[PDB]
RNA sequence: UCCAUGGAUCUCCGAUCGGGAAACCGUAUCCAAGCUCCGUGGCUAGUCUGCGCUCUUUGGACUUUGAAAACUUAGCGAACU
RNA sequence: UUUUUUUUUUACUGUAAUUGUGAAAAGGUUGGAAGAUCUGGCCAAAGAAGGUGAUAGCCCUGUAGAUUCGUUCCUAUUUUU
RNA sequence: UAUUCCUCAAUGACCGAUAGCGUACAAGUACCGUGAGGGAAAGGUGAAAAGAACCCUAUGACGGGAGUGCAAUAGAGAACCU
RNA sequence: AUCAGAAGUGAGAAUGCUGACAUGAGUAACGAAAAAUCCUGUGAAAAACAAGAUCGCCUGCCAGUGGAAGGCUUUCUGCGUUCAGUCAAUCUACGCAGAGUGAAUCGGUCCCUAAGGAAACCCCGAAAGGGCUGCCGUCCGAUGGGUACACGAAAGUGACGA
């Protein structure tokens, strides 16, 4: 109902049911108060939500149907796009040479 | 390990639950020593000086 | 057929919302309100004039049957309607005491009063919802504050 | 998403259209090193390693609410 | 610390896009579609440390994406790669969740056109390829 | 009849490639040639 | 510390600025409907 | 939305680290210096010193000049007519 | 170290303000629609040009200019072994 | 003093879709050749899409009425002014 | 209008150039001496489509199995008949939409070389370039030789015709 029971259920939007309203993404006003460890939780929780997405939209056009709310890739997109460019700005401002080139690699390492 | 990872006001009030535990006859200069030179090699040379 | 090499109209002198008379065409010299600006066409819809009738075929959604509705306007085809003497006017650009631009009648015989831009540029075209969503953060989780750099709060794992 | 490309690109060799010889492959990163046998080993410290955090009782979420609350 | 390994990845961004099984009981691997530059170990890590699978072997292949050619025009899309994954438990898929019930629908408008034994399985592990 | 087009991609990228042309001082001059008229396949 | 011690257009240029000015120009026009 | 300035990210061939069926493959360069963390060895054992790599900063060792229409100056230089 | 400030004045292809500002009245008739025709006012350092349901100086965008910004100068970039 | 791979502004008793560059239109494309190389065709509804609801006859309206429009042989799906 | 001026200035023919349209003419032809017949069904229309029954043809170079070279989605499912098929086609290698190719062992990649190609060093040459591949010497190149570490070699070999 509210709550997967197994890992192939997290690529499904469980609560949808009466229109469905989403939200805005986030801004890089209300990223830089946030910490490390919430800025990293974050990431996965949008790139687990634009896994969904992209999945429900390859399951609904693979049989000739509409995708609904398209507009709810860009806003999970350009925030990940915002964290990255705000964990970089600190690791410019990061004054010890050995640490901000580490936190460069943690940043932009893959 | 929260002087190496830069986080002074944690390890400050870190000392002063250390030092209200009851634990306070343990830092001697040894440990400042220790302290500063962490701090100092990792570039943080005002809260150095406060520790000092 | 649009053989005609026109330039686009940058800066317009025409708003939504404002009182307008129609100066040239079938219905001239009628009174309306701009309902819709299309920039791209340099075209104005004025709210319940210059009507076409459209045959639209119904199908399993939509009703069939001959409508009516409004066609657009040249944006060179209506004029502002001066708010003191209720006749045609130009628009012109005043600078005030601070420095805002604001759009003055213009024209020999024209009271040169200050041409009002409408309140309902302000109001939403798409209203606000009244509910959160089962996936939006409410507003007091957003405003906390984890991070800052002087007293090396929410550092990373370095 | 359907994109423009030229017609003169599907000239380019591709190993799906090649003699059963020609190698190309798609920029993955490698693992190990080719033995002198023709088999591969797999060297473990080049392998990528996943640093995920625990996300159980996480409050925030993907999107930010649009209530009207204030100007 | 950089001492952990040369290859460690903080942020990942490997697009996973899980291809609707034909079952919804009794699942023993699972198709997906990614980009043509991952390779088993990326995939069976992710999928493990990010989602919690149980991962017994990945299986890939590489595909072309669609193109449309009417004589000097061309379009085209990304090329794509698919994966095959196997678990080392079964799992299921609800119904209610959208948009499973209506896929099972449009999939069964296409399609229109006893002696049990001793020692007789019942769920027995139905796995292709090599 | 035995025709004169006989198709092997090899020989194909073996004397007409990018590599091959490149290798000459005549088939540079035939590379400059295409590039300026503007062919869309520079080699073959 | 050796840290804290203190210390005409291309043809490309010009190419790229010509190329926008043939975009810009394009977008000037009123676009047919179609 | 848009504009000005400055920033962050910035795949590959042409092409130059080596190979090559152009858009692919393989690649921790090498050697001195001084710094946090790391592990291990050895003393009469206390603000005791001595050995290493990984990654970081500053230098220096090897090389990578490189395109382009016409004009210019040179070399060799026809035949039809 | 920073901030405020006395700071002259012209030139400019600076083809600068992508697209800033930038003048000029109403009636009658025919016509699908007025820019046409009749009566009759006004601008021009602006009557180059392109649109608007026909052929518009005064319906729209512009144009001449005038204001604003920014390169030289006034106002020397000096001082030290 | 020479030239134009280039930039900005201006002019024409220069051309006007078999003309003008090979290309007014997604052209060094399609197509031909092993290769160097050769190399096209194709402009216009209406002021605004108001692009013909509905009825009849055919498998099917592109037909006959009705309606929009100044005008419908001005009724088209890379093509409908004369 | 008139009076002057500048010319890419006047078509019936060059086996002239480009486009459009006639004649022969509803004529020849519908492409391998294997071959078709019927009941039922779908559809506006069935000799040509679906399913079934009866008959025939191919069996060591037109006709069966797997696949190299080449092709590059022609493969499968649903919808359709504007184009194509030597049809008036409901069908299809045709149009629209979606799906499909799973490897430690198969075939490659990798190692090693042949014929051959090229760099370096050296030699020659108006320029461009040409030779040389070894006495100490490098990198490629299968149509061949190899299948569970690295380094070295005055050891054996790998190793071969009709
Ligand atoms: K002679
Ligand atoms: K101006
Ligand atoms: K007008
Ligand atoms: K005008
Ligand atoms: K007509
Ligand atoms: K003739
Ligand atoms: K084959
Ligand atoms: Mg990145
Ligand atoms: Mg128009
Ligand atoms: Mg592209
Ligand atoms: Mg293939
Ligand atoms: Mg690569
Ligand atoms: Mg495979
Ligand atoms: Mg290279
Ligand atoms: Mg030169
Ligand atoms: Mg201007
Ligand atoms: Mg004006
Ligand atoms: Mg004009
Ligand atoms: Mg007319
Ligand atoms: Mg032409
Ligand atoms: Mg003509
Ligand atoms: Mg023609
Ligand atoms: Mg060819
Ligand atoms: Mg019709
Ligand atoms: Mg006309
Ligand atoms: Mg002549
Ligand atoms: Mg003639
Ligand atoms: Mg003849
Ligand atoms: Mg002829
Ligand atoms: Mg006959
Ligand atoms: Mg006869
Ligand atoms: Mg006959
Ligand atoms: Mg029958
Ligand atoms: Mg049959
Ligand atoms: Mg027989
Ligand atoms: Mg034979
Ligand atoms: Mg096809
Ligand atoms: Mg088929
Ligand atoms: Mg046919
Ligand atoms: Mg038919
Ligand atoms: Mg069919
Ligand atoms: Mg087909
Ligand atoms: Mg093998
Ligand atoms: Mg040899
Ligand atoms: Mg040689
Ligand atoms: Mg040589
Ligand atoms: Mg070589
Ligand atoms: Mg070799
Ligand atoms: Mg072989
Ligand atoms: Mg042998």
């Amino acid at each position: 109902v509210k709550i997967a029971k197994n890992p192939l259920e997290e690529f499904f939007e469980f609560d949808r049911s009466k229109p469905v309203v989403y939200g805005r993404g986030w801004k890089a006003s209300e990223l830089r108060l946030k910490s490390w460890d919430d800025l990293q939780k974050l990431w996965y929780v949008l790139l687990k939500e634009k896994n969904m997405l992209m999945t429900q939209r390859q399951m609904l056009q693979a049989q000739n149907m509409m995708f609904p709310n398209p507009e709810r890739i860009p806003k999970v997109r350009r925030s990940m796009c915002r964290i990255k460019h705000v964990l970089t700005e600190r690791a410019i401002e990061e004054p010890d040479p050995r640490r901000s080139a580490e936190m460069k690699r943690m940043v932009n390492g893959m | 390990s929260l002087y190496q990872a830069a986080r002074i006001g944690e390890g400050d009030e870190m000392i002063d639950k250390m030092k209200s535990a009851g634990y306070g006859e343990l830092l001697n200069k040894k440990e400042y020593y220790g302290f500063l030179k962490i701090l100092c090699g990792i570039e943080r040379l005002e809260h150095a000086m406060s520790v000092f | 057929g649009w053989k005609a090499a026109e330039k686009l109209i940058r800066h317009w002198k025409i708003l939504r919302g404002d009182n307008v008379m129609i100066i040239r065409g079938k219905d001239k010299g009628e009174t309306g309100t701009v309902k819709r600006v299309i920039r791209s066409q340099n075209r104005v819809i004025v709210e319940g004039k210059n009507l076409i009738k459209k045959h639209i075929k119904g199908g399993p959604d939509h009703e069939g049957g001959i409508f009516t509705v409004e066609a657009p306007l040249h944006a060179s085809n209506v004029q502002v309607v001066d708010p003191v003497t209720g006749r045609p006017c130009k628009v012109g650009v005043k600078y005030l005491e601070d420095g805002t631009k604001v759009r003055v009648a213009r024209g020999t015989g024209t009271s040169g009063s200050i041409i009002p831009r409408p309140e309902i540029l302000k109001i939403r075209t798409t209203p606000r919802p009244t509910t959160a969503g089962p996936k939006d953060t409410p507003m007091e989780f957003v405003w906390e504050q984890t991070y800052d750099a002087k007293t090396g709060k929410g550092m990373p794992d370095l | 998403s359907f994109r423009r490309k030229r017609a003169s690109s599907l000239d380019i060799l591709s190993p799906k259209r090649a003699p059963r010889d020609f190698y190309k492959g798609k920029n993955c990163k490698p693992t190990g090193f080719h033995t002198k046998k023709g088999g591969y080993v797999v060297q473990p410290d080049k392998l990528p390693n996943y640093v995920i955090p625990d996300l159980t009782g996480f409050k925030l979420k993907p999107y930010v609410s649009q209530c009207p609350i204030e100007v | 610390g950089s001492r952990l390994g040369r290859r460690v990845v903080h942020f990942a961004n490997l697009p996973i896009k899980l291809l609707m099984p034909t079952k919804l009981t009794n699942i023993h691997e699972f198709a997906l579609r990614t980009i043509p530059s991952a390779t088993k170990i990326e995939i069976k890590r992710v999928l493990e440390s990010l989602y919690g699978f149980e991962v017994e072997k990945v299986n890939t292949l590489n595909m072309d994406g669609k193109k449309k050619k009417r004589g000097g025009l061309l379009i085209a899309k990304a090329d794509y790669k698919k994966a095959y994954v196997t678990l080392k438990n079964p799992l299921s898929i609800s119904g209610d969740l959208f948009p499973v019930k209506f896929i099972e629908e449009d999939r069964k408008s296409k399609v229109k056109g006893k002696k049990s034994h001793w020692l007789d399985q019942k769920e027995r592990r139905e796995v292709g390829g090599y | 009849p035995k025709r004169t087009f006989q198709p092997s991609t090899i020989r194909r990228k073996r004397n007409h490639g990018f590599f091959a042309r490149k290798a000459t001082k005549g088939g540079r001059r035939v590379i400059a040639r295409r590039i300026a008229k503007g062919r869309h396949r520079v080699t073959a | 510390d050796p840290r804290f011690m203190k210390k005409r257009e291309t043809l490309p240029e010009k190419t790229a600025r010509k190329k926008k000015r043939l975009k810009q120009i394009n977008m000037s026009f009123v676009k047919k409907p179609h």
